[PDB]
């Protein structure tokens, strides 16, 4: 698992757009 | 220097070489005003803090890299005759090191910091951080090939040295790194073993040492460098 974000502030960011690229096409339009 | 080397204008992304002329006009001058021995100037005046040097250490621009290795020559040689602890003399010191340590040794992740920066952190970046071969990860990109304002100027050396000894034998890898030249090794190592190819040259280590003979001649704005790698460096200081 890519975890990116250090796990200190990766519970303020919304990591699941990477996982679900609906959430990003309901968060586009 | 304080205003040039803020982050609005210079930096690593959205790049200035304008700004990079200045600062290596202000480091000329500091260069020529360390020679002038009858000026009793004072000592603080010649260094310009640690966060200055460490960032523009960091910064990938090779002429920029030649004119901090530059200065660090002349205020070494003016202090000499200084005395050898001060608040100074140890920051030169560490200027010094983490510069060798960053463009030669290889041994950031053994040091206590390089550029005021602790290497766990420096080896944290590295994970995550996909490499397609992971043969030697860890010390393939921290050298004098491996910075990225140096890394194809080295290629674009041993081409010019392959090219000078009329070498059959062409590096065909794009990068110079111990695994890409073992390989290259493995690849031909009967017409290595003979002839073809640069000579007195058998390591990556030796390698580094013709390049950086070549960046001494008198045909390249890098002269600097080679001085500053032949000068604090017992192994290099025969080639002075």
């Amino acid at each position: 698992q890519h975890q990116m974000f250090d796990p200190g502030v990766a519970d303020l960011l919304d990591t699941d757009i990477l996982t679900s690229p609906s959430k990003r096409k309901r968060k586009l339009k | 220097q304080s205003l040039l080397t803020l982050d609005k204008i210079f930096n690593n992304a959205t790049s200035n070489r304008f700004s990079t002329m200045a600062f290596i006009s202000s480091l000329d001058i500091l260069t020529q005003l360390s020679k002038q021995t009858k000026s009793d100037y004072a000592i603080q005046y010649l260094i310009v803090g640690p966060d200055i040097m460490n960032k523009v250490f960091s910064s990938d621009d090779p002429l920029l890299l030649s004119a901090a290795c530059r200065y660090l020559v002349a205020t070494k040689n003016k202090l000499m005759q200084y005395p050898s602890t001060n608040k100074f003399v140890r920051m030169q010191n560490q200027y010094i090191m983490d510069l060798t340590n960053y463009l030669y040794r290889n041994k950031v992740l053994s040091s206590k910091s390089l550029f005021g920066v602790s290497p766990d952190f420096f080896k944290q970046i590295l994970e995550n951080l996909y490499i397609p071969t992971a043969d030697f990860k860890n010390a393939k990109f921290f050298t004098i090939t491996g910075i990225p304002a140096l890394s194809y100027i080295c290629i674009i050396i041993l081409r010019r040295l392959e090219t000078a000894e009329n070498t059959k034998i062409k590096f065909t890898s794009g990068i110079i790194n111990e695994e890409t030249f073992n390989n290259f090794f493995r690849v031909h190592h009967d017409e290595i073993g003979q002839h073809g190819w640069i000579k007195g040259v058998n390591n990556i280590h030796d390698l580094r040492v013709k390049i950086l003979m070549h960046l001494s001649n008198t045909a390249n704005p890098y002269r600097d460098i080679a001085a500053f790698l032949f000068t604090y460096l017992k192994s290099l200081s025969k080639y002075s």
